[PDB]
């Protein structure tokens, strides 16, 4: 990259060894090509690429259109059973500062990606999505992996003599 | 670039010109396999895997 | 009351749990990663105090001084203020009276 | 049994079976941390899904 060669330069046998050696860091010399990003890293699996991001990305909360929201596919575990979702939409409650979580209600068993306006006490939250006149003013990831929820507070027991 | 070095008056065949068309980052002593790669060779992209994992 | 590695029938509601293994003829069909990297638990439930409204009947004296967090029934009904117990507003409303109708409701 | 003075509107507390007039039949699966304190005592709803609640 550094050294650049033209009509009647003579190749050097050094220029040739440094060409040799590739060296992906992107600096500005004649062997060092440029710094590696994700599509440079291989993306079928067993290789970190899929591993780190099928983790990273899971149930993932995005605007894909107005108030569609989008979630990337992931899986729960339910007393040990395993549920997975596919990647799906929901559309985000408007003129609210909503929360989109997975759960169930006390009128539906069903365990599924549900939109409410307070975030119920069993859930496992996703976003806090803000939308406003029919489109998603803003998204907050809740359930970020470097983000770190501090459990409830004790529940208060029963009076002693009570 | 081990096990194949080049000098003044070496001549350059079409083999070795085809096999360093083809860098290999895999740490490995041929002509065109360079040198593993590590968490500098990662791109310092906000979007990439190196800063979300650091993060 | 040891804590160690342990494979049981079902999981136990405080735990670490690492995999789902289904076992058939001696031999291992599936085995199923339960552990972070790959799934997200979801809790059954959560740890929860006495439910707002609830009553609760004790035999303490007078003397005893009344419980935190609590709120006694008198003989007649009370107007308790609607903005030191909007817990208990929010869950009753006025069915026990309306107070003054504005900032107090009524306490059977 | 908690006792609870709620009006009708409002919602049942989280993890709590309401006790109506007459007796149910709820699935022990459901309830299986109730069934294995009260047992067959209430009630057979069913031969083995479901215990009788009073």
């Amino acid at each position: 990259v550094r050294k650049v060669f033209n009509d009647g330069d003579i190749l050097y046998a050094e220029d040739v060894n440094i060409i040799g050696q590739p060296f992906v860091d992107g600096q500005d010399l004649l062997g060092h090509g440029l710094k590696v990003d994700d599509n440079s890293l291989s993306d079928e699996p067993q290789n970190i690429k899929t591993r780190f991001y099928a983790w990273y990305n899971r149930f993932r909360v995005t605007v894909q259109s107005g108030l569609t929201l989008s979630v990337t596919q992931g899986s729960i575990s339910v007393s040990g059973n395993i549920i997975s979702f596919p990647p799906q939409t929901i559309n985000a409650i408007d003129n609210a500062n909503s929360f989109v979580w997975i759960g169930k209600t006390d009128a539906d068993p069903a365990i599924a990606l549900r939109v409410s306006q307070t975030l119920p006490n069993v859930c496992i939250p996703l976003a806090r999505v803000i939308a406003a006149s029919g489109s998603v003013t803003s998204v907050t990831d809740l359930r970020d992996v470097s983000v770190d929820i501090l459990p409830p507070s004790i529940p208060d027991a029963v009076p002693v003599g009570s | 670039m081990v096990r194949k070095v080049f000098n003044d008056g070496d001549i350059l065949y079409a083999e070795d010109v085809n096999i360093i068309g083809q860098p290999f980052v895999d740490g490995q002593d041929l002509l065109g396999h360079g040198l593993k790669v590590d968490d500098n060779s990662l791109s310092d992209e906000p979007q990439n895997i190196k800063t979300r994992f650091y993060a | 009351p040891a804590i160690a590695l342990r494979v049981s029938q079902t999981l136990p509601n405080v735990c670490i749990p690492l995999a789902r293994v289904i076992a058939a003829s001696g031999s291992v069909t599936s085995v199923t990663d339960l552990r972070d990297v790959s799934v997200d638990i979801l809790p059954p439930s959560i740890p929860d105090a006495v439910p707002v409204g609830s009553t609760i009947i004790s035999l303490i004296p007078p003397t005893a001084p009344i419980p935190a967090g609590y709120l006694e029934l008198l003989n007649s009904s009370q107007n308790v203020s609607r903005t030191t117990y909007s817990a208990l507003f929010v869950l009753w409303g006025t069915y026990y009276g309306n107070g003054d109708g504005s900032t107090t409701f009524g306490v059977p």
